[PDB]
RNA sequence: CUGACUGGGGCCUGUAGAGCACUGAUAGGGCUAGGGGGCCCACCAGCCUACCAAACCCUGUCAAACUCCGAAGGGUCCCAG
RNA sequence: CGCCUCCUAAAAGGUAACGGAGGCGCCCAAAGGUCCCCUCAGGCGGGACGGAAAUCCGCCGGAGAGCGCAAGGGUAGAAGG
RNA sequence: UCCCCCGUGCCCAUAGCGGCGUGGAACCACCCGUUCCCAUUCCGAACACGGAAGUGAAACGCGCCAGCGCCGAUGGUACUGGGCGGGCGACCGCCUGGGAGAGUAGGUCGGUGCGGGGGA
């Protein structure tokens, strides 16, 4: 393995913050980080483009990860999609290219949100993990204009060992989540 | 069977001889087939093209 | 009246008529009940009778209890035809209906208003009947 | 509460022979016993329309016993409207499941109760069209406990 | 992880506007930016812009009392 | 609920026992790798070998071939030539192919 | 992206480019330079990575812009739509506000035309 | 001597009856996603339903083409008369 | 008017009527062989565009999904991907 | 011979869901790594390899609990092979042999074969 900023800060800073929050008799309950999934559900791309490719390169510079396509389950007349129509590019992110890019996307990403007003704190999921969703590509900094050609967002899916919201919020806020409320 | 499902013999493209029948369909699988398959005459295994039935 | 709102299948063989009720043998929410004691196809316009007249004598008070329902599909042939040429269409509905069955219930209402609304409604059944009272015979079912 | 009734004990008569004689064949049976027995078909009407499996009734065998039973099962002859057999549950220290009355200071007439038979109430009393309450809000006396989920409309 | 499908990660330098440098990796070796987490006025505490009115509209709608008491 | 581990193992193992064959199975821990030879028609095992047993250690492959000649030559001993080889859960590959080719090596017919 | 959250198009002088940005007329676009020093012909492509956040340093905190000015214009319309004054009732319905006439024109704040049937003469 | 029929033993079955777990039907009540109903609102809410509206819960039922069950029998093989 | 599936059909097989309901007269070059791997529907909570339903994440979920097309049988310890 | 663990069968939920307690010496797992073999329609998650600092948190193993699930008598009944009656029928009754389903009491938080490691 290797050193991120990100990483150093979970063991040093964050794990201890945690057990003396919480309580932890076991090093193993203490809330963990486990992988970091990326979801362009595109469409736009069913079949008016294999545009696909110009966002699958741009999700392979923010993430240093080739995205693999989804493809329709179903066929759905409303949505005019056929199916196993290629619709989407999603990536897991694991160990630390899940912390690089976790790292940049507190570091640079959500501050080049505008109007950015910080995380929702009631989007957790429930049972310790969180979602949040993005409508511009471009607030990574791997991502120039001039390199871009149409907007797309994403699904970023954060999964945690935390059995509650509770333990999780205090996880990604000690790593540095910026919570609205 | 069918107007485009159509009857084929595959014939031994080393002894020229009709060895099996059997059938496509000729929109989805325009080329002619190509499979190899035993010739008793050739008693082995050969290469058998598709030709007019 | 009463019918099935959807059915798999429209028409159904003729029953047999065999064996004290399956069930609803006993009063089940009312005070009083009125009892089959011979089997019957009960259509749905005898039930829609009985009932009426229950409605007109507990001048709409009380309660009324309906526990049979017609679901069996009464088929009938146009009249003057010949045999065959398949199933006759279905021109109503009965409910099945076997000694012992409590098909009607009444309550809130006096011992004497009960007894004759069952009365009343007997007379427009196919079939002879019996007034029962909840007993604790009933409530240990 | 409570009412006695006299109990003969059966073996090989037909239930047939013993309805056609006026009597009611039955059977007996907790933990650790289980015996045919049989009542006199008219006494047990007067009793069982008065002690209705809420009530304690203490059976006389003839070989001195008195035991203290629930009626928990009661089998009716569809056709004629009359019992056919009954189910006489003897009552032991053990704590058990039944039905007891409901009186209203108007869905459900009695409530299931799981209680030990020394501390078997005769009421359970309400409160004061539509409206209603359910099971959770209730009495509960001494040693007994709702013995559903009070999601129950009463 | 497979050959020849992925870029590479490599050391990677980042610039805000604020003067301030992220040790980090990526894909491109030096990336500049025009804003960071060290400086966003959501970030950096209360920091209120422009705005630390509320509102004052509009009851210190004052100047003035010059009604005769 | 089978996990995917346990439909592999029922997948694999439903098609060795059709054959009827003395099965050759396999387990494969993190540190050690054990064999039993198994008649499924009388539910019982003919012979058995493994690292904790033969008290090995070092390299996990070049020890996995190891067990495999030793469970091959107590087997010899006993008759046994004809088997059946069960990956169980595991991809023929490393160690379980190592104590795979070591049996052949020392004589076991599969 | 580059300032304030809008990239103001290169090519052009600077002080037209900042106008680009909702909050700054042509008038805020000659201060802000002139605060700074920087010649307002500069075209954008040909500025320093220096001069860049000396001009986006002092627009970004001299007023506000974009995304919150237009939180503040929101606000305040709603603010007369809540206590129900005559300007309240105006951006409601969407019928112009400051004493214009409807009788006739109104378009912009009313819309395309709705045209409907009139009344009939008499053969 | 193998037969009809009969004794014992094994296997096969989905009817009678019953049941409601599946597919549908279905009476009363409770809790209730989509509303109608609507004091009403559209500045962004709402809010209340002695009415219909899935699911669930309790009471109660119906079915040739329903079955969580399931006989008596019936078939077939072996041994015996 | 031939063929298939279900019922009628009375728990082996078979069993009729101008009895109750549907389907076939094709298709597939993989939708065939084998090896290796994988496991659905739906419910709920979470997520830009995004909706009842596209794609993503968590939890529950034995099969109610899927198996080209009728029906029945079968089936995830695969016949499904 | 007995206890624990590992592997593998058999009965096919009295074996399951849930709640709790418990175990790391050994064994197992997670784990430490991703050079090597091999691997991801992306991902060392999986599959795989090399390891042994840590932890039984997850998983698994063993216990305790009857809320759910699952099993479930006895007795009585329905029905019925064979034999007889009754009713205009719809349908009913008797003898003899057989005898459910529902439900009641109640039971169940598994039992067992073979091999291997350990223990007394
Ligand atoms: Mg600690
Ligand atoms: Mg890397
Ligand atoms: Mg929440
Ligand atoms: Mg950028
Ligand atoms: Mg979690
Ligand atoms: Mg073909
Ligand atoms: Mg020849
Ligand atoms: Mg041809
Ligand atoms: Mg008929
Ligand atoms: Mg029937
Ligand atoms: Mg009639
Ligand atoms: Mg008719
Ligand atoms: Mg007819
Ligand atoms: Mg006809
Ligand atoms: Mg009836
Ligand atoms: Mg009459
Ligand atoms: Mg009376
Ligand atoms: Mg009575
Ligand atoms: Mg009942
Ligand atoms: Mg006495
Ligand atoms: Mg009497
Ligand atoms: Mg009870
Ligand atoms: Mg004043
Ligand atoms: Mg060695
Ligand atoms: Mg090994
Ligand atoms: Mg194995
Ligand atoms: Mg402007
Ligand atoms: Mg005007
Ligand atoms: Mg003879
Ligand atoms: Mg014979
Ligand atoms: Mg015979
Ligand atoms: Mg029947
Ligand atoms: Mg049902
Ligand atoms: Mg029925
Ligand atoms: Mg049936
Ligand atoms: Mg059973
Ligand atoms: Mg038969
Ligand atoms: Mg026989
Ligand atoms: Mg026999
Ligand atoms: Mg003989
Ligand atoms: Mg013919
Ligand atoms: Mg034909
Ligand atoms: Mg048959
Ligand atoms: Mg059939
Ligand atoms: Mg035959
Ligand atoms: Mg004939
Ligand atoms: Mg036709
Ligand atoms: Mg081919
Ligand atoms: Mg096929
Ligand atoms: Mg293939
Ligand atoms: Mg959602
Ligand atoms: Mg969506
Ligand atoms: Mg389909
Ligand atoms: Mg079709
Ligand atoms: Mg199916
Ligand atoms: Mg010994
Ligand atoms: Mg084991
Ligand atoms: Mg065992
Ligand atoms: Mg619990
Ligand atoms: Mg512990
Ligand atoms: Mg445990
Ligand atoms: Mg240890
Ligand atoms: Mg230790
Ligand atoms: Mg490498
Ligand atoms: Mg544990
Ligand atoms: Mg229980
Ligand atoms: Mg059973
Ligand atoms: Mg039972
Ligand atoms: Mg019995
Ligand atoms: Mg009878
Ligand atoms: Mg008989
Ligand atoms: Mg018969
Ligand atoms: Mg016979
Ligand atoms: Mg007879
Ligand atoms: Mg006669
Ligand atoms: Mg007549
Ligand atoms: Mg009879
Ligand atoms: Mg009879
Ligand atoms: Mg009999
Ligand atoms: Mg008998
Ligand atoms: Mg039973
Ligand atoms: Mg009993
Ligand atoms: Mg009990
Ligand atoms: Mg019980
Ligand atoms: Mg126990
Ligand atoms: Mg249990
Ligand atoms: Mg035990
Ligand atoms: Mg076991
Ligand atoms: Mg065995
Ligand atoms: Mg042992
Ligand atoms: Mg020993
Ligand atoms: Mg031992
Ligand atoms: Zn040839
Ligand atoms: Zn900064």
């Amino acid at each position: 393995p290797l050193d991120v900023a990100l990483k150093r800060k979970y063991y040093e800073e964050v794990r201890p913050e945690l057990i003396r929050r919480f309580g932890y008799q076991n090093v193993w309950e203490v809330p963990r980080l486990e992988k970091v999934v990326i979801n362009q559900g595109l469409g736009e791309a069913k079949e008016d483009a294999r545009i696909l490719e110009k966002a699958a390169q741009e999700l392979a510079l923010i993430t240093g990860q080739k995205p693999a396509v989804t493809r329709a389950k179903k066929s759905i007349s409303n949505f005019k999609l056929r199916k196993g129509m290629p619709i989407g590019l999603r990536v897991t992110l694991r160990r630390d290219r899940m912390w690089i890019f976790l790292e940049k996307l507190l570091n640079v990403a959500l501050p080049r949100i505008r109007d950015f007003r910080g995380l929702n704190p009631n989007s957790f999921d429930g049972r310790g993990n969180y979602n949040l969703g993005l409508r511009e590509q471009l607030i990574f900094p791997e991502i120039t204009y001039d390199m871009v050609d149409a907007l797309r967002g994403m699904d970023i899916a954060v999964v945690t060992t935390a059995e509650t919201d509770e333990e999780a919020r205090a996880l990604l806020e000690l790593l540095g989540f910026p919570f609205r409320k | 069977a069918s107007e485009v499902r159509i009857k084929l013999l595959l014939e031994c493209t080393e002894c020229k001889r009709r060895n099996y029948a059997t059938e496509k369909n000729k929109r989805n699988t325009p080329n002619k087939l190509e499979l190899r398959k035993y010739c008793p005459w050739c008693r082995k295994h050969t290469v058998h093209r598709e030709v007019k039935i | 009246m009463l019918m099935p709102r959807r059915m798999k299948y429209r028409k159904q063989q003729r029953g047999r008529l065999k064996g004290a009720t399956k069930g609803g043998d006993y009063v089940a929410f009312g005070d009083y009940g009125l009892v089959a004691l011979e089997p019957a196809w009960i259509t749905a316009q005898q039930i829609e009778a009985a009932r009426v007249a229950m409605v007109r004598h507990f001048r709409r008070g009380g309660k009324i209890f309906i526990r049979i329902f017609p679901d069996k599909p009464y088929t009938k042939k146009p009249l003057e035809v010949r045999m065959g040429k398949g199933k006759g269409n279905v021109e109503g509905y009965v409910a099945v209906v076997k000694p012992g069955r409590v098909m009607f219930e009444v309550a809130g209402v006096t011992e004497e208003q009960a007894m004759e609304a069952l009365r009343i409604a007997g007379h427009k059944l196919p079939i002879k009947t019996k007034i029962v009272r909840r007993d604790a015979y009933d409530e240990a079912q | 509460m409570e009412y006695r009734l006299k109990a003969y004990y059966r073996e090989g008569e037909k239930p047939s022979a013993l309805r056609r004689a006026g009597k009611l064949p039955g059977v007996m049976y907790n933990r650790h016993l289980n015996r045919k027995v049989y009542v006199d078909l008219v006494e047990f009407d007067k009793v069982f329309r008065q002690a209705s499996i809420h009530h304690v009734i203490v059976l006389e065998l003839p070989d001195g016993q008195s035991l203290p039973t629930l009626v928990r099962q009661v089998n009716l002859d569809k056709r004629r409207r009359r019992p056919e057999h009954v189910d006489f549950f003897v009552l032991s220290d053990e704590p058990v499941e039944m039905y007891v009355p409901l009186r209203f200071v108007e869905i459900h007439r009695d409530i299931l109760v799981k209680v030990s038979p020394r501390n078997i109430p005769e009421f359970i009393e309400v409160d004061v069209i539509g409206d209603s309450l359910h099971a959770s809000d209730l009495k509960l006396p001494p040693g007994v406990e709702l013995a559903v989920s009070p999601e129950e409309t009463i | 992880m497979k050959e020849g499908i992925h870029p590479k990660l490599v050391p990677a330098r980042i610039i805000c506007g604020c003067g301030n440098v992220i040790e980090t990796y990526s894909t491109k070796p030096e990336i500049y930016v025009e804003v960071c987490s060290k400086c966003h006025p959501f970030y950096t505490g209360q920091q209120r812009f422009v705005d630390t009115e509320g509102r004052v509209e509009r009851f210190q709608r004052r100047y003035g009392d010059s009604y005769r008491k | 609920r089978l996990t995917a581990y346990e439909r592999r193992k029922f997948r694999v193992r439903n098609r060795i026992k059709r054959t009827g064959r003395l099965r050759l199975s396999v387990f494969r821990s993190l540190k050690h790798i054990y064999a039993q030879i198994i008649d499924d028609e009388k539910g019982v095992t003919l012979v058995s070998a493994s690292s904790l047993a033969l008290k090995l250690k070092g390299n996990k492959t070049e020890v996995a071939r190891q067990v495999g000649r030793a469970l091959a030559e107590k087997a010899l001993a006993l008759g046994i030539k004809q088997v059946a080889f069960d990956r169980g859960p595991y991809k023929y590959h490393g160690r379980v192919k190592a104590l795979a080719e070591g049996a052949r090596e020392g004589g076991l017919e599969f | 992206a580059r300032i304030a959250g809008v990239e103001i198009p290169r090519n052009k002088r600077v002080d037209v480019a900042l106008t680009y940005i909702y909050g700054i007329g042509k008038a805020r676009a000659k201060e802000a330079l002139e605060k700074t020093g920087i010649n307002p012909a500069t075209r954008v492509k040909d500025l320093t990575e220096a001069e860049v956040v000396r001009l986006r340093e002092y627009v970004e905190n001299t007023w506000k812009l974009e995304g919150e000015l237009r939180a503040e214009v929101a606000a305040n319309i709603k603010r007369l739509m809540d206590i129900g004054c005559y300007r309240g009732l105006r951006h409601r319905r969407g019928l112009p506000v400051r004493g214009q006439r409807t009788r006739t024109n109104a378009r912009t704040r009313k819309g395309p035309r709705k045209t409907v049937a009139g009344k009939k003469k008499a053969p």
